[PDB]
């Protein structure tokens, strides 16, 4: 599913990412944009061999299992498969434990390039919520 | 399978440090942050800090820069250290993941400056009930079991009462009157603090 | 820091009822918000997550609703194994914090115990002390009187009492009675009486030349 802006604000909102960990939802709705155009399906490899799934682009080194990736640890990490649903659910739950690792947003270079320090509140402008 | 277990001292002194061990076990473990959380005598939760995934510590500000939280990833162990103690730090100890799913036993430990005792165990004799009175041990926890936990029905055990520095608490057990004295009634008490395992035969008079 | 207000802090539920428990947050915290259940003995066992989403092991009557700063945990026909504490966690915000936990009590009727008595052992005798102990076993309600007597005379100094937390199958009480005394005072008497009241007594009794 490729979702509007205004969609996705509210449905991250309903997910509970506005003011997680003191980042406010213009963040995660910029961050989406320029990690995944908004699509649930979105999937890019990595050199490295690891692979980043779904609206927020969760790399498999670390976070989901997509049985290729060179060096994963944890085999009963969830399939990365479920992070490209039209529902956000799983893919919200895996974002919470990223920005949760130390790093807050920082993990999502797209982020830190595009997003972090601009008028962030600009990607929920003209939106319901 | 996922397993998180503390092990580590019951007792320490008022101002020393209080040092827990968490091992991680089984073959479902997750790439997840890994927490210690503590539960107060009257029920108050605490959740102390956590080491994230890629090892990054945090810790709860209350804690007044007295928390260390350290890991070891090659032998899947986490460790927190607590400096300077107070008996406002006696408290049931659990490892945890971020998560929430899993969460170790949990370990009491108590901050006093009172001296480890073995307790006494006493049989209590005369369906019939029949008892073990645990005395004079310090610190708790001790663990009472009847015939090795296969009598699990039917048994009650009180918690213990601090009088002068020392425990006591009493277990009572009813089984059918056919059942006993023909075939034994035994109390199996463990006090882990003071390496002791007793078991007591409950014999008529 | 978040702070959860768990009110009530105490409920009383007859089973197959449902129940209601409130977590307010001092500041809005989204959906990020967890429900906890903990019996004694036990650790924390996790209910909901995330204010609604379902965790696998956990029975269908368990379910949470609520977002912003207002969160109820539901149980749809309340069994008599849902006694303990309910606790609500915010992971919004480092730090992560906890309500102060609400305590479910199961209806049921009335029972008078099973009472019994048991003199000081043997070895307790010969290592100097006299413990006396009295076990009131599967009552309810809680709030049981227990008097004790030597020789016809009513006694309340030495007297230490403890309750078990409700039966998580039958929902009744257990609580020991233990009588200290010196051997010598033991010695110099010979009826010994545990009589429980609930607002007609149980009595039972030895005599040590018996
Ligand atoms: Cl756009
Ligand atoms: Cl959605
Ligand atoms: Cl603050
Ligand atoms: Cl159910
Ligand atoms: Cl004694
Ligand atoms: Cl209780
Ligand atoms: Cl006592």
């Amino acid at each position: 599913k490729v979702f509007g802006r205004c969609e996705l604000a509210a449905a991250m909102k309903r997910h509970g990412l506005d003011n997680y960990q003191g980042y406010s939802l213009g963040n995660w709705v910029c961050a989406a944009k320029f990690e995944s155009n908004f699509n649930t399906q979105a999937t890019n490899r990595n050199t490295d061999g690891s692979t980043d799934y779904g609206i927020l682009q969760i790399n498999s080194r670390w976070w989901c299992n997509d049985g290729r990736t060179p060096g994963s640890e944890n085999l009963s990490n969830i399939p990365c498969s479920a992070l490209l649903s039209s529902d956000i659910t799983a893919s919200v739950n895996s974002a919470k434990k990223i920005v949760s690792d130390g790093n807050g947003m920082n993990a999502w270079v797209a982020w830190r390039n595009r997003c972090k320090g601009t008028d962030v509140q600009a990607w929920i402008r003209g939106c319901r919520l | 399978d996922v397993q998180f277990q503390e092990s580590g001292p019951s007792l320490v002194k008022p101002s020393q440090t209080l040092s827990l061990t968490c091992s991680v076990t089984g073959d479902s473990i997750t790439s997840d942050h890994w927490s210690w959380i503590r539960k107060f005598p009257g029920n108050r939760l605490e959740y102390m800090g956590y080491v994230s995934y890629s090892g990054n510590t945090f810790y709860n500000p209350s804690l007044k820069s007295r928390i260390s939280i350290t890991r070891d990833t090659s032998k899947n162990q986490y460790y927190l250290d607590l400096n300077s103690v107070t008996t406002e730090d006696t408290a049931t100890y659990y490892c945890a993941n971020w998560d929430g799913d899993y969460w170790g036993q949990g370990t009491l430990v108590t901050v006093s400056a009172a001296k480890t005792t073995p307790p006494s165990v006493y049989p209590l004799a005369p369906m019939v009930t029949l008892g073990c009175l645990v005395k004079g041990y310090f610190p708790e926890p001790v663990t009472v079991t009847w015939n090795s936990g296969s009598l699990s029905s039917g048994v009650h055990t009180f918690p213990a009462v601090l009088q002068s520095d020392l425990y006591t608490l009493s277990s009572s057990v009813t089984v059918p009157s056919s059942t006993w004295p023909s075939q034994t009634v035994t109390c199996n008490v463990a006090h882990p603090a003071s390496s002791t395992k007793v078991d007591k035969k409950i014999v008529p008079r | 820091d978040i702070v959860l207000t768990q009110s009530p802090a105490t409920l009383s539920v007859t089973p197959g009822n449902s129940v209601s428990l409130s977590c307010r947050a001092s500041q809005s915290i989204g959906n990020n918000l967890h429900w906890y259940q903990q019996k004694s003995h036990e650790s924390p066992r996790l209910l909901i997550k995330y204010a609604s989403q379902s965790i696998s092991g956990i029975p269908s009557r368990f379910s949470g609703s609520g977002s912003g700063t207002d969160f109820t945990l539901s149980i749809n026909s309340v069994e008599t194994e849902d006694f303990g504490m309910y606790f609500c966690q915010q992971s919004n915000s480092w730090p992560y914090t906890f309500g102060g936990g609400t305590k479910l009590e199961i209806k049921r009727a009335d029972a008078a115990p099973t009472v019994s008595i048991f003199p000081p052992s043997s070895e307790q005798l010969t290592s100097g002390g006299a413990s006396v102990v009295c076990f009131l076993n599967n009552f309810y309600p809680k709030d049981i009187n227990v008097k004790w007597k030597i020789d016809g005379s009513e006694r309340q100094n030495g007297v230490l009492n403890s309750w078990t937390d409700q039966d998580s199958k039958d929902s009744t009480y257990s609580m020991s009675s233990t009588l200290t005394l010196t051997k010598d005072e033991y010695e110099r008497h010979n009826s010994y009486t545990c009589e429980a009241t609930h607002k007609s007594p149980i009595v039972k009794s030895f005599n040590r030349n018996e």
